[PDB]
DNA sequence: TCAGAATCCCGGTGCCGAGGCCGCTCAATTGGTCGTAGACAGCTCTAGCACCGCTTAAACGCACGTACGCGCTGTCC
DNA sequence: AGCGCGTACGTGCGTTTAAGCGGTGCTAGAGCTGTCTACGACCAATTGAGCGGCCTCGGCACCGGGATTCTGA
């Protein structure tokens, strides 16, 4: 059998931490890895474009940050600016 | 007793709207697939899903286009919908010529 | 199998985009405008297959299909 | 591993893969799978949150395709960001034209 | 004297306007209206006279198809002239917010 | 020198002339207003993109490939600006 | 011959399509062929848009191929209408096109 | 410094195709724009089909079904075509 | 219906700055080299699917039954 | 707005085949292993391609005139 894999356990992860006492369907749980892996592939496609569109051979945070407000709509790319910030800023302090 | 002509309408309207079932019959449907392709490739096999996927795209690309349809019998004063609806429908989308 | 898209399966799906009354020939149309939408997306995703060296056309070869031409499905492998 | 260390649930190495074998750029530079994976987990979240609010209101435990499509519909930038997209088992919003009456 | 009638001149500015290919709106205050947007998004920009021309190039391009497809929702409508309305159902159909 | 009010330098004949390029036989009033509504977000779309691919290239200038980029991704891809 | 054109049978470069190829990030490794094929596809659909573009600027009296003759060249072909439909081309601006209820009777 | 430009390409072609026929800057850009394009789209959906075959390699095979899945049906036959014997002509030459 | 002017079309000459083709320089493209791992190949096991069939039990189809829509024909504003 | 033609609707009864259970065909969907061609990396070479050049030609501009035809009597 193939070892295929999927965002599953993480997004049950995530649903605990927005609603504890709530549980997901198997047909539900393909449209949230659906759902990852084409906001994946949007923001990396756009990551690209950064890394092309300025010479440099190279994704770093900033094209990310500037890929995340080019797809997304103006309060949810400030949220996920936001999170995208925090986490980095925990990361880069750590070792 | 008799259901005034446009009543029950509305209701079905209701019923369809608050339900997530597929409204082309699965064998029918899967019949015309497997003729379609055939017209691409000779002694061709789907997956079961690979069927259901076009089945809930070409549903649902209906049930919208339907949407922006019943929009257009509208925009010339009408409630029945007609093949002109659908065609500048298409037409503004870019889809026909 | 053209009139196999049954004209209550049509009825189903004019009434859940909201529509009260149906002109006759509506029925018809519905089923050209389906065979062109199946048409396009069974094509590409056919070449996908052909590209595989695949009797089985795939999900995959239906979700890049409808991938590439707007009409993003989730939920097959997405 | 790198979640915890950037506080978060999404696995941020299985991200840096798909950033490096997906052919996006000669080189990544370290943050960008964190702040990605972050991203990530900040719009699974968003989904979740009104999808278990649908759950709830339409009195269930479980998620399914309904509560999904309908939290994308509720709300514009979901709906924005999911335009041309479309679910399986999903149906539409309830909408009809007012003009649409017994009369 | 001498006047022509009502939609007899608007036919013969159709023909004029799409015989040639120069632009419609004039270049100082289009270029305005660009810094305009521009400095509520970002203050201090620079611009390419270039990238200005772009931009009206693309929009001018933009409203003409519009227009185009308003016409259309106009005669569907049974009517000559053009309304809100009829951009309106473009608009929706076209899928734009 | 502060801005203000540009949107009503496009002019009613401007848009009539669009219009005309359009194939519109008559205008009724409403339209007018109506199409600088329209080219307001229209132009708002594009530009943000723009300078959003100026503000990550570390310029000021806002230039036709930021222009063009945009279009792009909009999808209205727009020959003869670089691209 | 030198140049891998030559050896193709084309004008367009095979060594700088190679380079883009490999410049602009779609894999890991190119194959040799790859270049050459997408060449002769650039040579052609470039060819086919000048030729109409040349028939145009005829249709113009004229001796250079302007965007005018771009934009004939491209919405002349119910095809390359379609290819290029979602495309604008400075000043190409729109065919003359006037609709059937607006004439006089 | 060296702008790089399809526009003796172009020209070549042109004057096979009108050898009394001249280009504007212009239309030059326009064409110059369009090769970068038509570049991009097959090179993206050859990309696509590497990626969703596992496949680590762009071979003209890409090239040749991503021409088929981006043309429509007459232009992909003389874009094919051009392609096959190109690709034919420069291994065996 | 004849009559006129209006805007279109056209013919010219006329003036010139954009492009056609040339040139000369440098990094891109090529002539023949390696090392390496991709892919082909081609064989393996085996879901998954093919599409045929059946019993069932709804849905499809048809005629029915009458109402409200389409849409033309008119007139005012 | 009115005036006229007749279409979609909703509803009872008569007719078909999809749901979905079921199955063996024979696979070919997907897995994995050892070989060698092919591609990346490379070296070193002079060409191929680009910008600097230069001049007028094909374009655009100005002006007179005929051509078209709409609308006024």
């Amino acid at each position: 059998k193939t070892r295929k894999e999927s965002y599953a356990i993480y997004v049950y992860k995530v649903l605990k931490q927005v609603h504890p006492d709530t549980g997901i369907s198997s047909k539900a749980m393909s449209i949230m890895n659906s759902f990852v892996n084409d906001v994946f592939e949007r923001i990396a496609g756009e990551a690209s474009r950064l890394a092309h569109y300025n010479k440099r051979s190279t994704i770093t945070s900033r094209e990310i940050q500037t890929a995340v407000r080019l797809l997304l709509p103006g309060e949810l790319a400030k949220h996920a600016v936001s999170e995208g910030t925090k986490a980095v800023t925990k990361y880069t302090s750590a070792k | 007793h008799r259901y005034r002509p446009g009543t029950v309408a509305l209701r079905e309207i209701r019923r369809y709207q608050k339900s997530t079932e597929l409204l082309i019959r699965k064998l029918p449907f899967q019949r015309l697939v497997r003729e379609i392709a055939q017209d691409f490739k000779t002694d061709l096999r789907f997956q079961s899903s690979a069927v259901m996927a076009l089945q809930e795209a070409s549903e649902a690309y209906l049930v919208a286009l339907f949407e922006d349809t019943n929009l257009c019998a509208i925009h010339a004063k009408r409630v029945t919908i007609m093949p002109k609806d659908i065609q500048l429908a298409r037409r503004i989308r870019g889809e026909r010529a | 199998n053209i009139q196999g898209i049954t004209k209550p399966a049509i009825r189903r799906l004019a009434r859940r985009g909201g529509v009260k009354r149906i002109s006759g020939l509506i029925y018809e149309e519905t089923r050209g405008v389906l065979k062109v939408f199946l048409e396009n997306v069974i094509r590409d995703a056919v070449t996908y297959t052909e590209h595989a060296k695949r009797k089985t056309v795939t999900a995959m070869d239906v979700v890049y299909a409808l991938k590439r031409q707007g009409r993003t499905l989730y939920g097959f492998g997405g | 591993t790198r979640s915890s260390r950037a506080g978060l649930q999404f696995p941020v190495g299985r991200v840096h893969r798909l950033l490096r074998k997906g052919n996006y750029a000669e080189r990544v530079g370290a943050g960008a799978p964190v702040y990605l994976a972050a991203v990530l987990e900040y719009l699974t979240a968003e989904i979740l949150e009104l999808a278990g609010n649908a759950a709830r209101d339409n009195k269930k435990t479980r998620i399914i395709p309904r509560h999904l499509q309908l939290a994308v519909r509720n709300d514009e930038e979901l709906n924005k960001l999911l335009g041309r997209v479309t679910i399986a088992q999903g149906g539409v919003l309830p909408n009809i034209q007012s003009v649409l009456l017994p009369k």
